[PDB]
């Protein structure tokens, strides 16, 4: 640097250096798993996102309650209809041998009230056909318990795909590399 | 994007197992008798059979001793060392001229070197704790460093050192090290790309992950001479007070080589070269306008060319009944006097012919990429003749820039007659200083 | 396409031998362009935000780099913030 120069001892730490043309005149503040980095509320929301994702288009777009109810414990409205099973006696006209060979026993009126059931996931959870700890070793026997990140982050471009020339918004903070894109940021995405 | 200087066409002798030359070949056309010889010394010095050989040419300017020179060093390939130096340099400054041709003679022998070596490279994790078992505060002698690499994780503890090798790469986690387990010590790769993106700056080098096996293992093999072993001794390499930094800040000068040094590296070498770590190759030696040179090396030569380690060198003085540069009486052919060349023999170098000329200007025009039409490459070729070849290959290029001019690509009589007039000869100022009234 | 006038009367010195000389004149008449490919950050740097080393992000450093095309926040790495003030300026510097 300049060898001995001008300095009063303002300041001058190494790792705090504020300043600005003062057009709000403030200064600095002062005073690997997922599960360990942010709060609960956004990975929600994530979840729900996803199992938006899950639906595919108006027959499961508002079956998200029971998706939801599901993860944390005409066109729904279950696969019995007359126009596709009352029908079916007659689809399968090609050929075919439907015959009765059942004796009659609780296991056979079981085919019948279990047939048309009008039953769910929901349901096994609120009957019990199945204990408690049936559906625990089905959703816990699944999730991992502290493996999260063992390979580093990508953070690719929200809305196109590039690599280099990235930033992010002032405040929105979301992750953008074409200024282009920016435009449409600060619209929909700030 | 190329340039030629008076050299670029010749690549080779163009002989044979026989002794069989080619009249044009390797850009080399005539001299049964030199290319005979020449490919006869080649042949016993990739022998490695001898040292100390050396021989005289009487050769004429442009008579090719400089082409013979440059073909002969490409004939031993790169590999071979070489150091063809002008005879003027000799006379130097900060070193006497005797230790300088001393340390020629070191750097021309030549040799082939090996080492293996192992490394290990990110760092996965870190466990830092041996006791003082008496009055000492404590014995730290121990940690676990990880050694992140790509392809496989493998942390190690070794001796303290290596981690105070860390502290002083002053690495992260998540930093990348490339530690030569030979010495302990650290050399940084940088940092990694998997911590990274901590921020949306750094001057810092994120550095690519290191790629492959963490302990990494591998052999070189290097080719150096003895000299740059001489002089990397002679100074310090390391050091951290103010010794150190005021010696490297300070600039070295050339000095003279002790004898001790040289017995201390002949056994060091030796001792090496047992080991199988070393193959022996000897080097090659050649002084240009070596008649300006005075007695005293021209008979110190006499006992130096005794030196039982003294390469092949190779004499060329162009003069003929002159004196030693410096000496009284002392006149010998090619300034050179009886008593040096009772150690060596004669070779004859004489210049050229029509049809040689002719074809040399020919190539020449060749490798300049440019296009000579018959009449002008006989003129050319003609007046070569009568006085010197130098002087149509210095027109060949200008006669180029003449037909580019008049948008034309090739040599007419024309070009070469007005570059004729706009650039005379020594000829042509024989006779014409004289009847000049300023000087 | 610099040039190397100069008479050859000065070849001698006290520092540099006939040799020397004529290598370093011969060696500085040819020269070499070199292209690199540097970068930059340019825009109106409003502010020069340096938070504390929090240990699970090593530098909170806020600097609002915009030029006249677009407004813009960055951060910085540890590295950078004495590389602003090894001289004493301000913000708002391109
Ligand atoms: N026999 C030859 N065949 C082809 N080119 C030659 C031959 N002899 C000399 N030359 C060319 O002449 C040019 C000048 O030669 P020069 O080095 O002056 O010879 P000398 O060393 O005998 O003075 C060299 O660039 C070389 O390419
Ligand atoms: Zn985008
Ligand atoms: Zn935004």
């Amino acid at each position: 640097k300049a060898l001995v120069e001008e300095i009063d001892k303002k300041t001058y730490n190494p790792d705090i250096y504020f300043t600005s043309l003062d057009p709000q005149a403030r200064r600095y503040t002062s005073k690997h798993s997922f599960e360990e980095r942010y709060t609960q509320q956004e990975i929600l929301q994530s979840d729900r996102r996803f199992m938006e994702l899950n639906t595919e288009n108006f027959s499961d777009l508002p079956n998200v309650p029971t998706l939801l109810s599901d993860l944390t414990g005409y066109g729904h409205g279950w696969v019995l209809k007359p126009e596709t099973l009352r029908e079916i006696q007659l689809s399968y006209k090609s050929t075919k041998l439907p015959k009765p060979k059942r004796k009659n026993t609780n296991r056979i009126v079981a085919l019948k009230k279990v047939l048309s059931s009008k039953r769910n996931l929901h349901s096994f959870l609120d009957s019990a056909l199945l204990n408690l700890m049936d559906k625990n070793v089905i959703y816990h026997n699944v999730y991992n318990k502290r493996y999260f990140k063992v390979l580093p982050l990508i953070t690719t471009c929200s809305i196109c795909g590039g690599y280099d020339s990235i930033s992010s918004c002032v405040n929105c903070g979301n992750k953008i590399c074409s200024v282009s894109c920016f435009k449409l940021h600060n619209e929909t995405r700030c | 994007v190329t340039r030629t200087a008076a050299h670029t066409h010749i690549k080779g002798l163009g002989l044979d197992e026989s002794g069989v030359a080619k009249r044009v070949e390797g850009g080399f056309v005539g001299q049964i008798e030199a290319r005979e010889a020449c490919g006869v010394i080649v042949d016993l010095i990739k022998a490695k059979k001898m040292s100390g050989r050396a021989i005289l040419l009487a050769g004429g300017p442009s008579t090719g001793k400089t082409a013979l020179a440059l073909a002969i060093s490409q004939e031993l390939g790169p590999k071979v060392p070489f150091c063809p130096l002008v005879g003027s340099e000799l006379y130097s400054v900060e070193v006497k001229k005797t230790e300088t041709l001393m340390e020629n003679f070191r750097r021309a022998i030549g040799l082939r070197i090996k080492e293996t070596k192992e490394v290990y490279e990110e760092v996965t994790e870190l466990t830092p704790e041996e006791n003082p078992l008496g009055g000492y505060g404590k014995t730290i002698s121990h940690v676990i460093v990880g050694l992140k690499s790509a392809k496989g994780t493998k942390t190690l503890r070794l001796d303290p050192t290596i981690y105070e090798s860390i502290q002083r790469e002053k690495v992260s986690i998540g930093d990348v090290i490339y530690i030569e387990a030979n010495t302990g010590a650290v050399k940084r790769v940088g940092r990694s790309d998997a911590y990274a993106t901590e921020f949306d700056l750094e001057t810092e080098e994120y550095v690519p992950l290191p790629k492959g096996e963490v302990h990494k293992k591998k052999e070189i093999v290097q080719d150096v001479t003895l000299h740059d072993l001489d002089v990397a001794n002679a100074r310090p390499q390391g050091g951290q007070d103010v010794i150190s930094m005021m010696g490297q800040l300070l600039k070295p000068k050339k000095t003279e080589i002790t004898e001790k040094l040289r017995q201390e590296v002949n056994k060091v070498v030796a001792k090496y070269i047992d080991q199988g770590v070393a193959e022996l190759i000897p080097g090659v030696l050649f002084i240009d306008e070596v008649n300006m040179l005075d007695i005293e090396i021209f008979t110190y030569l006499n006992k130096a060319l005794e030196s039982n380690i003294a390469p092949v060198v190779v004499l060329a003085s162009n003069r003929g009944m002159t004196t030693v540069r410096g000496t009284e009486d002392v006149i010998s052919p090619h300034g050179v006097p009886p008593d040096l060349i009772d150690r060596l023999l004669i070779v004859r170098t004489l210049p050229y012919d029509k049809d040689e000329i002719r074809t040399i200007i020919e190539r020449r025009a060749t490798v300049e990429r440019l296009q000579v039409e018959s009449s002008a490459l006989d003129l050319l070729a003609t007046m070569g003749t009568e006085t010197s070849l130098r002087y149509a290959l210095q027109l060949l290029a200008p006669c180029g820039i003449l037909a580019q001019t008049s948008n034309r690509k090739e040599i007419v009589v024309n070009d070469v007659n007005e570059a004729k007039l706009l650039f005379l000869d020594a000829k042509r100022s024989t006779k014409i200083l004289e009847t000049s009234a300023n000087y | 396409v610099p040039f190397t006038a100069i008479a050859g009367s000065e070849i001698f010195s006290l520092e540099l031998s006939k040799t020397e000389a004529l290598t370093q004149a011969f060696r500085k008449s040819i020269g070499i362009k070199i292209k690199e490919e540097t970068e930059l950050i340019e825009g109106e740097v409003v502010e020069i935000q340096i938070d504390r080393s929090i240990t699970g992000g090593h530098k909170q450093g806020k600097l609002t780099i915009k030029t006249t095309d677009m407004e813009t926040i960055y951060e910085l790495g540890n590295k950078m913030i004495d590389g602003l003030t090894k001289e004493k300026v301000l913000a708002g510097d391109v």
